[PDB]
This record gives C-alpha cells, sequence and structure tokens, in this order.
RNA sequence: GCGCGACCCCAGGUCAGGCGGGACUACCGCUGAGUUUAAGCAUAUAAAUAAGCGGAGGAGAAGAAACUUACAAGGAUUCCCCUAGUAACGGCGAGCGAACCGGGAGCAGCCCAGCUUGAGAAUCGGGCGGCUGUGCCGUCCGAAUUGUAGUCUGGAGAGGCG
RNA sequence: GCCCCACGAGGCGCCGUCAACGAGUCGGGUUGUUUGGGAAUGCAGCCCAAAUCGGGCGGUAGACUCCGUCCAAGGCUAAA
RNA sequence: GUCCGACUUUGUGAAAUGACUUGAGAGGUGUAGGAUAAGUGGGAGCCCUCACGGGCGCAAGUGAAAUACCACUACUUUUAACGUUAUUUUACUUAUUCCGUGGGUCGGAAGCGGGGCAUGCCCCUCCUUUUGGCUCCAAGGCCCGGUCUUACCGGGCCGAU
C-alpha cells in the first residue's frame, strides 16, 4: 500500500511532504540513514551536459560521515582530525580489492602517486576521487572539515538521476527543508543551455524503507 | 411558419452548450401560478397608476402638510438593474424567462446567480413575466425585499429550484447531438426486433 | 477519474492558469498557430498537451466566462 | 455592464459554447429568409449601443446578406486588352471591406433612412450577414433628440456611399493616427500625387 | 380557440410627413484604360490619370491622437513656404519618389457607449383643445425596461468633507 | 431697462474607494491591388484568432531585456 | 475556363486502426558472472519476530560495478480511466443539393375484408388489401340518411377511422 498511496503528478510543497516532519513517520530506522533527493534532469550522457558541483549544505546533516583517505606525511596528520581511522599509502589496497563502505573518497596530492594503481576500481561505484569532482587539493585539514561538517558532492548519474544528501530523517522539519532548497539552486545554475524545459523537471524525496512523493 | 418550426427542433441536434439544456427543465406550473399570487400585491406601476400617484402625493404634503408616504416595496426588473442586484446580493430570488431571443443574453442569468450564490429560479414565459409588470419583455423580475406575511409560502419558492436542481452543474451533451427523429425511431424499432429474434433463437435452440 | 489523476478542485487551479500563460506567450511574440505546435513539445506533457490543442478547439469557456466576468465584476468595486 | 459584458466575451468566441449553437441555426433561417428582414431586436445590444442607440421611434435596425469571396470583373472568356499584369478575375478583391459594402447597398433600398453604423452578425460559407443601424431623419424624435440631432444636418445626406461611416474609414486606411497611415489621412487626392 | 396588456408577423388609394431626377464648375467616394515613354517591348512608365458610375453643399472632405518623437519633448484638422527635386524605390533602365521636423496662415473645442432614476420612464411621438407658436401648456391614447431621461468620456470622471 | 436665475446645480481647494475606457476587431498568415515604404505602405478577400495591473505604436524580419509614447476598434464640430 | 487538393462550409457516430495522458500489470534480454550487476536515491540494515532464529545484502565468486528493502526506472510488452488525438472506411436527418405540385389523400397505428406462415388460440415476429374494373357516358353542391342542442326557422357532429 507503501507504492498505491502516493500521486507522483500532484505537486506537494515541501513543509508539508518530503523534508518535513512526514519524513519521520517513515522513519522506524535503528541507524540514522541519509535522506536522498531525486530529481530528474533533462539532460545527456555528456560531462559538461552533466549536473555535477560541490556544494556546502548551509545546516548539518548530523552524521559523521566516513570517507576513504589513504595519505602519507602531514596530510595523514591532518587525516586523522576529521575521520576515523588513518590510514597509509599501503593500506588503500584493501579499498582497491572490493571494500567501499564510504559515501566519497578523497585522497591528497601528495598521495596521488599511489592512487594511479587503484584507479579502475575506485571508479565503479562512482565514489572516486577526481579534480573533476575536488576531492584533491594540499588544504587536506580544510577539506575534510567541510565534508564532516555536510559538504557533499553532486554528480549526475548514468541515467540522468541526480543525487546529493538533504538530511537525516531525525532532524526537525525546518532544518530538512532549507536543506533541500540549496540543492534546487545548485541545479539551475549548473545546468547547461542545451538542456530543454525545466532542469528540474521533477523533484522527489524518498526514505529508504518509504516510498517517494513529489515535492516542488 | 417554416423557420419557427425548425428552430426547436434543431435544438436537439446540434450538440447544445452547458449554459443551455440547464434550461428547459423549467419550473413546475403549480409553483409557478402561486409565485404570481405573492407578486399581485408586488405589480409595477402601469403608465396610467403612476401619473395618478404623483397629483395624490402633491396634494396630501401640499396642503395637509403630511410627511411623506411609506417605502415602496415593489419588483424590480429589466437586465442591467436585475443584474446589479445579483452582484450586490440585494435580491433573495430572481425570476429568469425561459425564452428571448437573443439567447446569448440569457445565459449569463442563472450562470451569475450559481457563481454568486444566489437563488434563482427558471419559468417558462417571459409573456407571462411581462403581463405583472404591465408591460413588454421583463425577462427578469425579483423580490430583494419581502413582507413578513409573504416570508412563510416565499420559503416554499426558494426551496421549488432547489427541488429540481438539488444537484451538481449537470453540463449536459458530452458530445451527443440528436434527441430522437420520428423516422429513425421507427426504423430502429425494426432493426432491434430482427436482432432480438435471432439472439433469442440461438439460444433457445 | 483521470487527466493527470487525482483531485478535481487542486487540479482546476493548476490547469486554469496554465492556458493564459500560453496565449500571452502566443500573442506577444506573434505568429500563432505553427507556434503552438512548437511549443507543446517544449512543456511539460501531460495537462499541457490535451490543454493547448484545447484552445485551438473552444478550450472551455463558458466556465471561464463566469470566473473571469465575476472578477470583471470585482474590477468595477 | 449586465449581459452586455457576457455577450460581448460569447461573440470573441465565434468557434464554442452559445456564440456557435445560436447563430449556426440562425443563419440557416437567414438562407431562407430574403436580404431584406429588418427586426425590433437587436441581435447584439452591446455593440448597437457602442456604435450609438438609443430606443425611440424612428430607430430600426435591419439585415443585409452581401455574398462571401473575392471580387467579379465582368467579360471573362473575352478577357481584358492590356498588358498581363492586370489580368485576373478572382485574384484581384475589392479594396471596400464587406461591412461597408453592407450600407451601401442597404442605403440603397433604404434612402429615406440614413446609416449610422453597422456591424457584424456571422457568416455561412457563401454569404456574409451584418445587421444595420439606420435611423430616420424625417421623423420628430431625432431632431428633439440633442445626441443624435447632428444626423440631420444635410452635409450627412447619404454619408455611406462616401465612404464616412465607420467602416469607410478603415478601408480608407484612416485605422491609424499618424505617420505611414500618413498617405490616406484628409484625401489620397490630398496632395493629389504632384 | 377566444391568448385584456402583449408576444410574433402581415395589410390599408391609410394619419402627419419623407425618396428618386437635376447640377455635376469645383468637391467627396467608387471603379479604371491605352496611346505614350523606355528610341523595340512585357516589369515599369503614362496613372493610383482619362473614360464609366453614385452623392452633397456653398464650400466640401478632415478633425481633438491607440499621433509625432527620442527632446529643458512637440501636440486636433487644413493650406502655403520648406524639406525636394531629396531619403526611398526602379529590366537600379527609362524613370519613378513622399513624409517627419522647422517657419508662416488660421485657430476652438467637445458627448455618447461602458459604474445607480429604481421613491416608482422622471423621457418621447401622435390625436385633441387653447396659445403670443422652427415652439409652449392641459388632456387622452400610444411608444419604450432586449432601456428612454442621465452624472460622466479618458485631458478624465463618480464619492466624501469644507 | 425689468426679473436675479442660490441657498439648487456646477466650479475651485483637500481627502478616499474606484477608474467601468467599444471584437472576427486587435494581430497574424496568404493572395491580389496599391504605395517611396524596402522579410509586406495603405487597402481588401479568405483562413486563423485575443486580452483588459491590458492593448497599440516605436520606417529591416526575429527572440531577449529595457526605455519612451499614446489609449483604437462610436460620433459631432467653424476658420484658414 | 477547366481539372485536382486543402480549409471554411459541417450537423450526427460507427468501428477499424495509428498514437498521447496517467493508472495497473507480465517481465527486465550489454563481456565474463546462472541471472534484476538492465539503472536510481539509499545502504548497515529491510522484513518476520524477537529467549532464540531466518529470507538479502553480510560472505561465496567475477569484474568497470554485486545482489536485502520501499517507491521508482530504459528496454521486451500489455490493459481501465476520461476519452484524447489521427488516418481512412460506413451509416442516419437538420445544413446544402436535386426534383416533384392550381405542396392531395404522405407516414404510423387501428378500423373493417382476407391470405399466407408452424395457419396451432386470432398468430402478432409477416404479405396482399381497405368504397372506383368488360362496357369513347359519367364521379362537381365536403350527400341522402343517422344523431344532438334546437318548435319550425337555424347550428353542430356523423355519413367519409
Amino acid at each position: 500500500m507503501s507504492k498505491l498511496q502516493s500521486d507522483a503528478v500532484k505537486d506537494a510543497i515541501t513543509q508539508i511532504v518530503g523534508e518535513a516532519r512526514e519524513k519521520k513517520r517513515k522513519f522506524t530506522e535503528t541507524v540514522e540513514l541519509q535522506i536522498g533527493l531525486k530529481n530528474y534532469d533533462p539532460q545527456k550522457d555528456k560531462r559538461f551536459s552533466g549536473s555535477v558541483k560541490l556544494p556546502h549544505i548551509p545546516r548539518p546533516k548530523m552524521r559523521v560521515c566516513m570517507l576513504g583517505d589513504a595519505q602519507h606525511v602531514d596530510q595523514a596528520e591532518k587525516m586523522g582530525l576529521d575521520y576515523m581511522d588513518v590510514e597509509s599509502l599501503k593500506k588503500m589496497n584493501k579499498n582497491k580489492k572490493l571494500v567501499k563502505k564510504l559515501a566519497k573518497k578523497y585522497h591528497a596530492f601528495l598521495a596521488s602517486e599511489a592512487i594511479i594503481k587503484q584507479i579502475p576500481r575506485l571508479l565503479g561505484p562512482g565514489l572516486n576521487k577526481a579534480g573533476k569532482f575536488p576531492t584533491l587539493v594540499s588544504h587536506q585539514e580544510s577539506l575534510e572539515a567541510k565534508v564532516n561538517e555536510t559538504k557533499a558532492t553532486v554528480k549526475f548519474q548514468l541515467k540522468k538521476v541526480l543525487c546529493m544528501g538533504v538530511a537525516v530523517g531525525n532532524l526537525s522539519m525546518d532544518e530538512k527543508q532549507i536543506q533541500q532548497n540549496i540543492q534546487m539552486s545548485v541545479n539551475f545554475l549548473v545546468s547547461l543551455l542545451k538542456k530543454n524545459w525545466q532542469n528540474v523537471r521533477c523533484l522527489y524525496v524518498k526514505s529508504t524503507m518509504g516510498k517517494r512523493v513529489r515535492v516542488f | 411558419v417554416r423557420i419557427q418550426r425548425q428552430r426547436r427542433i434543431l435544438k436537439q441536434r446540434l450538440k447544445v452548450p452547458p449554459a443551455l439544456n440547464q434550461f428547459t427543465r423549467t419550473l413546475d406550473k403549480n409553483l409557478a401560478t402561486n409565485l404570481f399570487k405573492m407578486l399581485l400585491k408586488y405589480r409595477p406601476e402601469d403608465k396610467a397608476a403612476k401619473k395618478e400617484r404623483l397629483l395624490k402625493r402633491a396634494q396630501a404634503e401640499a396642503e395637509g402638510k403630511t410627511v411623506e408616504a411609506k417605502k415602496p416595496i415593489v419588483v424590480k426588473y429589466g437586465l442591467n438593474h436585475v443584474t446589479y442586484l445579483i452582484e450586490q446580493s440585494k435580491a433573495q430570488l430572481v425570476v429568469i424567462a425561459h425564452d428571448v431571443d437573443p439567447i446569448e443574453l440569457v445565459v449569463w442569468l442563472p450562470a451569475l446567480c450559481r457563481k454568486m450564490e444566489v437563488p434563482y429560479c427558471i419559468v417558462k414565459g417571459k409573456a407571462r413575466l411581462g403581463s405583472i409588470v404591465h408591460k413588454k419583455t421583463a425577462s427578469v423580475l425579483c423580490l430583494t425585499t419581502v413582507k413578513n406575511e409573504d416570508k412563510l409560502e416565499f420559503s416554499k419558492i426558494l426551496e421549488a429550484i432547489k427541488a429540481n436542481f438539488n444537484d451538481k452543474f449537470d453540463e449536459v451533451r458530452k458530445k451527443w447531438g440528436g434527441g430522437v427523429m420520428g423516422s429513425k425511431s421507427q426504423a430502429k424499432t425494426k432493426a432491434r426486433e430482427k436482432l432480438l429474434a435471432k439472439e433469442a433463437a440461438q439460444r433457445m435452440t | 477519474g483521470t487527466k493527470r489523476v487525482h483531485f478535481v478542485r487542486n487540479l482546476i487551479r493548476e490547469v486554469a492558469g496554465f492556458a493564459p500563460y500560453e496565449k500571452r506567450i502566443t500573442e506577444l511574440l506573434k505568429v500563432g498557430k505553427d507556434k503552438r505546435a512548437l511549443k507543446v513539445a517544449k512543456r511539460k506533457l501531460g495537462t499541457h498537451k490535451r490543454a493547448k490543442k484545447k484552445r485551438e478547439e473552444m478550450s472551455s469557456v463558458l466556465r471561464k466566462m463566469r470566473s473571469a466576468g465575476g472578477g470583471a465584476g470585482d474590477k468595477k468595486k | 455592464m449586465g449581459a452586455y459584458k457576457y455577450v460581448s466575451e460569447l461573440w470573441r468566441r465565434k468557434q464554442s459554447d452559445v456564440m456557435r449553437f445560436v447563430q449556426r441555426v440562425r443563419c440557416w433561417e437567414y438562407r431562407q429568409q430574403p436580404a431584406i428582414v429588418r427586426l425590433t431586436r437587436p441581435t447584439r445590444p452591446d455593440k448597437a449601443r457602442r456604435l450609438g442607440y438609443k430606443a425611440k421611434q424612428g430607430y430600426v435596425v435591419y439585415r443585409v446578406r452581401v455574398r462571401r469571396g473575392g471580387r467579379k470583373r465582368p467579360v471573362p472568356k473575352g478577357i481584358v486588352y492590356g498588358k498581363p499584369k492586370h489580368q485576373g478575375i478572382t485574384q484581384l478583391k475589392f479594396q471596400r471591406n464587406k461591412r461597408s459594402v453592407a450600407e451601401e447597398r442597404a442605403g440603397r433600398k433604404l434612402g429615406g433612412l440614413r446609416v449610422l453604423n453597422s456591424y457584424w452578425v456571422n457568416e455561412d460559407s457563401t454569404y456574409k450577414y451584418f445587421e444595420i443601424i439606420l435611423v430616420d431623419v424625417a421623423h420628430s424624435a431625432i431632431r428633439n433628440d440633442p445626441r443624435i440631432n447632428w444626423l440631420c444636418k444635410p452635409v450627412h445626406k447619404h454619408r455611406e456611399l462616401r465612404g464616412l461611416t465607420s467602416a469607410g474609414k478603415k478601408y480608407r486606411g484612416l485605422r491609424g493616427k499618424g505617420h505611414t497611415h500618413h498617405k490616406a489621412r484628409p484625401s489620397r487626392r490630398a496632395t493629389w500625387k504632384r
């Protein structure tokens, strides 16, 4: 009945449903899951037609998020400030193998000698660090602080779905709705000229256990 | 004679818009006649009657020195006058003619009343309404006020329209045109009868 | 039932708004009929396909006249 | 105002609703009837009054029937002697609008009355229909009404045939007001193309 | 049936009155050639002229901006001066081809429709009587609420207060 | 020279709520005619077809953003 | 001029057959990998329950990516809804069109005859009829009559559904 109840085509408001107090009803989870935002973007396969950015979300996710970082020297010291488990360049082989339990991936410039070995493997879940998805910087401490706080990566997918975390279900409703709204602004800014009729064509909010409801 | 007969028939044949054919579903004869009995009191002045009244008032006020007459209560009539009363919500009930040669004129009248949620009624006979006013076409007449004595039976009239249209807005023809044609009805009966005989005989034997 | 899907009054508000937007755009950018044909593709394509084609039919105009004429009556007050 | 506002709004939408329904039936009746039908009621009471209507004796509304189509230039299959740039019968169009043509033809028959203005009351596919305002000069009520006493004036005698009517202005290029319209204003023959 | 009023539509050698034709110099519309010119000739030129047709007056048309402009903005309409023999258009050939501004002449401004007489069609025609009569008054029929009388007309205006 | 037409109606000053502003017309396409008017000068036929915090105009077609300028689709009116 | 098409003209709808909104389904087809690894948010939890314990991740294996769960989502492919929209075919009476008249005897039902069909209970679901016939006359006074108001005078109805 979860599928049946919701009407996709009608345009609900952000306050009423989706990123709201209503989300808490869909939340039964033992852990705080991140709730994510979907958008159906008229778009093409190409990178430049892609909607890609990293924005910093105004209000926190209130989540510690594990990035996978293997680094060396002073970069490794900086890593420890905002990440659970400091790793050396030797240890990156575990991530390379199969293990990919991380929201987004970051490496240092210093580390980049070693990272080239891993590079086919990391690409597949799309978690991979890139200069394209700025996660390679000398300012290692500053960036690790930001991602932990609630800096997110935005990347267009293979079937033109767009994504970013927009809260955890546990947060108050006021926090959740503004976190949705920042993404929408970024989508319009980044969007290519070539794209036709409304870049946010559809916007859905979901929970993993719950159903989705369209919000505009 | 040729054109006048065709006009009613052709109303059926062409698809009739949502505003029309809400008409033709008219107030009952019993309801209509008792309405007119209330209006017997309220009847507007004749040419002679108005002129006569001026002489009476002029004499009374000048010589007698009496303060002015009581406020007159009559039906208000004429298109532009009555429609304004619907907007202001002064009119309690308006009685609308079924007829009227520019049909564009009179489609607005129940439409506006329904929109503003003022009760209205459609009665047959533009002439019948006109007789009361002692003129020609009234088209519409209405009661903005009623006497306390008339008030009880006036309630029945208000109920009357929502006792033939206590309904949502039936917007008649979906696509339909026709209404049944004399030749076609006879043809249809013959065709139906042949089909029915065949169908029945397959089941039977 | 359907035509979009689900509700009456909620649906009407959106659909009622869409039609004069299209009318103003066509008038103020000339052309008319053939520019509408291009325009429909560059539109949402649910209500809009049916609604735009309806403008070149009737649209639903007696209903429109009651609202617009009533609003015109409130443009005198 | 009242229904005046509603009927105006209906008549915008020729192809739709009450406007199509009622008038489609009525134009079929008009074909059966002659090209002279005097009527005592205005079809459009809104646009009667926006072209000058006082209901009062001497005022009449009348229906005119003038065909749809192009132009007819006499002697086809015996076609004109001249260079082929002026060879054409149906290619050519009148430069009069048909609103004015209705006035000229109506005024020809009703020479004892004078055209004020005219308006459109639809068409079929081979006839175009107009209702024309004519108001007597010879009746007393017009003279003793100060809002229409200008008509009585001998200058306005047969003004339709001289194209000084509302319809006659529009086809004469007096539709505009300034530049571009400039070669129409007080006459096309004003400078006389010197 | 007969439907008082009336509705809708006919008829009077009908009551009081009105139209045609002329003039057509000049004027206002309509409609419309070719000779000619291009040394030929069709596009073009002649010409939005001649012929054809209708209609008024002593003048007529026009007429108070859905204008011109691009300014410390001009300001209904007409005609003259100028722009102009020019922008433009044109087998870019022959030729064709005006306006805006500027100056002068003359000057003049307005009412209906679209917000309410609703304490009442207050309005109007006709007959009739009287009258000092392009009219006025009484009286009676009739016209007209599918709207007369009307504030008000975009420069505005309706309310209110003084 | 006789009635003063005034306590009416309108005008002026100030204040409010409004501002009703004319459709097969606008506008456009196409065709013919006409224009110096040139991706259409005016005009007409046919075809399509509006809106009223709106509309039209702005001498090169078009979208975009501005700015400026009037208020049609009713009507009268001397003089030069 | 003629021919041909489109549009107005033009009202009514059948079903075929293209297609669009949504809504609901059977499924999910690129190398190795059995295969839903088609691709997405999301992901240490989803679900039944909880002494406990399981489906699927967790693991196993491959590789660019690994699999739970709730929407959803190309592509293979289909169905109700309101109809929407487009091709053609086909049919009705109101536009238009043709023709018939000093608009005549139309149509439908039933009177009255009577027949054929299974003629059966009449036989409806049907077919002929329905005041005139050889016989160069003739058919006109809506007719005599019957009947009622109505003294006669004079008027109706019927005769002739």
